[PDB]
């Protein structure tokens, strides 16, 4: 009585696990395709102090280019 | 301390909202950003308005990169409602472009009306509505600043430079970011609006945030005299001390 | 003339502030691709291509099966339409 | 000297207390008797304002292999510490032989030894010089480091420190330049040299993507893509494409290649074709 429908539950178990591994490989390859903190707010952080650095050179008068 | 209510708590009733988004309302006028934070804020209010169906995950995902900004979540649902509102100016129907960009216009809506609500709340309190120059390259500063002003209780460490997961400071929680943050590039803090608990702990619309601008913001909840455990509460104390070193630095100087 | 100066340097300091708006616009789209390029020197040196052809292979084995089952689902064979490509020094090795 | 240790335990919170000059004097002499406090003694020197002598110490208590920070403090917190201080104050440095500071030379034996930050030690150097005022050597320290760096990564965060950097300083001199032409006030010195800076600018942001292929082939010289993008950026002119296709050939190592050393080369065939030349 039950033989046959366990052995289409394995059949698309099998189908759907397998299609799930090729998914999550396609998936892999599309952010391999396409492509840290402290990174980023020392970047910020010196952004906002090169622009204190400006603030204070033309407030003293640093002109010196050429 | 005494649980007497003063002239913020009873601005905080007044205002149909959040005490913390009625704080972040309030110290708004500060950061000169009060039409974004009033925006945020009730979009925050309002549900949520990003629209990710089943069928059209892919075109979902591209219209929140297309709206998107790498401040925050916060920062890029002020940059949806904006373009909502540019469309709106520009005479585009408000529904075929909330679905051409995945979009609820009835969460759009409702958070207009939250923001002419809150508007006409502080029109009527007398709390003036200023708002940073686009040119200006501190507006997003104080756009984060008032956000950390407002939700400095909800604010996440990262643990490790090599781990993603964060550390809110309330009791310890050891939570990730949501799938849906549009931050590329998680923060040192991340300010989150909406803590989700789940079979795997992630945090939803996190803003970037500093330490030392958490410190600046709410001195009193994040004191280094009070606070415990641990390395995270060390290294905003760190992070004070740096600051305070800077400062006698200036004024030596000075 | 003074006025005529007056009014070239108005337009020029007008270009100039379009100028400058151009260049931010540009200088932070290139700041997000050079972010983006973090990422791929970061992400390729988490992505070791080691792992990417082994994937590559596990692609291609479950694409193998899948392929089968839907070639004996609609009823084919697989192994004779396979038998139209096998070479003579493959076909001698199998027998 | 065996009473001294309890001598100096009761003399230091004296120091403690009494603070400035005085105080400085005796934690010198507190260095001469027991060298632990070093940075104690960097948190004096910062308030009290004596940079320079807190600049001769950190060469050397850094020249000094054996020291270990009591507030965990690793080799490249205390070379932060240095270049944070420097660029605080640039101004109270007495640099020259006489007092042994050379901050060039400083920052460079840090580029060459900590590859790690070479850009940030890039970047300290270029804020430093712009603390003091010297914008051209800024520039020029600066376009050197961009021809000398092999990071991507500090490339661009070099990039952003100069974009904000000289964004910041052309609008201060729109606002200066504006103010004088309400009152109808313009020079050689203003018009003139807001145009050739804003042709600088256009013409090494246009350059820019040039010197990020260079960078992206020097951290590895087998990217056949970068190749051949850099050459799509130098575009139509003949003499630069047919260089960068001759040094992308005898660059490549055919084993060690990346990309599509094939494609590349039908171009480089193609591209002889198509414009006039069937023997080669
Ligand atoms: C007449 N002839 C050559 C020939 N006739 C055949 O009938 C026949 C083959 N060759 N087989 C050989 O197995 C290799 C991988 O297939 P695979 O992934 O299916 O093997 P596994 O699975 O691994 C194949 O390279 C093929 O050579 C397998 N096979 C059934």
């Amino acid at each position: 009585a039950i033989k046959p429908e366990m052995e289409k539950r394995e059949k698309e178990a099998r189908r759907k696990r397998w299609q799930e591994i090729i998914e999550m490989t396609e998936r892999k390859q599309e952010e391999i395709r396409n492509g840290d903190g402290k990174w980023v707010e020392e970047k910020e952080v010196m952004g906002e102090r090169t622009r204190e650095a400006v603030m204070e050179a033309m407030k003293a008068g640093a002109w010196k280019d050429n | 301390d005494d649980g007497e209510l003063t002239p913020l708590g009873n601005l905080a009733s007044e205002f149909p909202l959040d005490p913390a988004l009625a704080v972040m309302l309030i110290s708004s006028p500060e950061f000169y950003c009060s039409n974004e934070i009033l925006s945020i804020t009730s979009l925050l209010s309002v549900p949520q308005i990003w629209v990710r169906p089943a069928n059209a995950r892919k075109r979902a995902d591209e219209m929140k990169a297309q709206f998107a900004h790498p401040d925050g979540d916060h920062l890029t649902l002020l940059n949806a409602y904006h373009a909502y509102k540019g469309a709106e100016a520009r005479g585009e129907d408000m529904k075929k472009w909330c679905h051409e960009h995945f979009l609820s216009y009835r969460h759009l809506s409702s958070a207009d009306n939250v923001r002419a609500q809150l508007k006409k709340i502080m029109e009527t309190h007398g709390i003036e509505l200023v708002s940073t120059p686009f040119h200006d390259k501190n507006y997003y500063t104080n756009i984060r600043r008032a956000l950390l002003a407002g939700f400095f209780m909800q604010v996440a460490m990262r643990e490790s430079s090599n781990s993603k997961v964060y550390k809110t400071v309330k009791d310890e929680q050891l939570v990730l970011i949501h799938p849906s943050t549009t931050v590329t590039t998680p923060y040192e803090w991340v300010v989150y609006n909406e803590f989700v608990l789940t079979t795997k702990q992630y945090v939803r619309t996190v803003t970037n945030i500093r330490p030392e601008w958490l410190l600046e913001i709410a001195p009193v909840y994040y004191d280094l005299s009070t606070f415990q455990k641990g390395e995270i509460k060390n290294a905003l104390t760190r992070v004070a001390e740096k600051i305070r070193r800077q400062q006698a630095m200036k004024a030596s100087k000075a | 003339s003074e006025s005529s100066t007056k009014n070239a340097a108005l337009t020029a300091a007008q270009e100039r502030l379009a100028r400058f708006r151009a260049l931010q616009a540009r200088a932070k789209e290139s700041s997000q691709q050079n972010l983006k390029e973090a990422t791929k020197e970061s992400q390729r040196l988490a992505t070791d291509p080691s792992q990417l052809t082994a994937l590559s292979r596990k692609h291609a084995i479950a694409a193998h099966k899948l392929l089968k089952a839907e070639i004996e689902d609609a009823g084919g064979d697989f192994e004779r339409k396979r038998a139209w490509d096998w070479t003579v020094e493959e076909a001698e090795r199998w027998d | 000297i065996t009473q001294h240790n309890r001598i100096w335990a009761l003399y230091r919170p004296f120091a403690n207390s009494a603070e400035g000059i005085t105080a400085v004097k005796i934690w010198r002499r507190y260095m001469q008797v027991h060298p632990e406090d070093a940075e104690d003694f960097i948190e004096l020197l910062i308030q009290c304002g004596l940079y320079t002598e807190a600049v001769k110490k950190y060469i050397e208590i850094l020249n000094n292999p054996k020291f270990q920070s009591k507030n965990a403090k690793g080799h490249y917190e205390l070379w932060s510490e240095m270049v944070d201080l420097l660029v605080e104050h640039a101004v109270d440095i007495e640099t020259g032989h006489e007092t042994g500071i050379d901050v060039e030379r400083i920052i460079r034996s840090g580029i060459e030894r900590f590859s790690d930050q070479r850009g940030k030690l890039w970047s300290g150097l270029a804020t430093y010089w712009i603390r003091r005022g010297n914008f051209d050597r800024a520039r020029d320290v600066f376009e050197e480091g961009i021809t000398t760096v092999m990071t991507v990564r500090d490339f661009t965060m070099i990039f952003d420190a100069y974009v904000e950097f000289e964004e910041s300083v052309i609008g201060t001199l729109m606002e200066a330049a504006s103010r004088r032409a309400e009152k109808g006030v313009v020079d050689e010195s203003a018009d003139f040299d807001l145009d050739i800076r804003m042709m600088r600018f256009e013409h090494l942001m246009d350059r820019r993507p040039f010197l990020l292929n260079d960078v992206l082939l020097r951290q590895n010289p087998n990217n056949v893509a970068e190749w051949e993008k850099r050459v799509a950026l130098w575009g139509d002119n003949k003499e630069e494409v047919v260089k960068t296709y001759t040094d992308a050939i005898a660059a490549i190592n055919p084993k060690k290649a990346v990309g599509a050393f094939h494609l590349l080369w039908a171009n480089y065939a193609k591209f002889y074709e198509k414009a006039g030349d069937l023997r080669t």
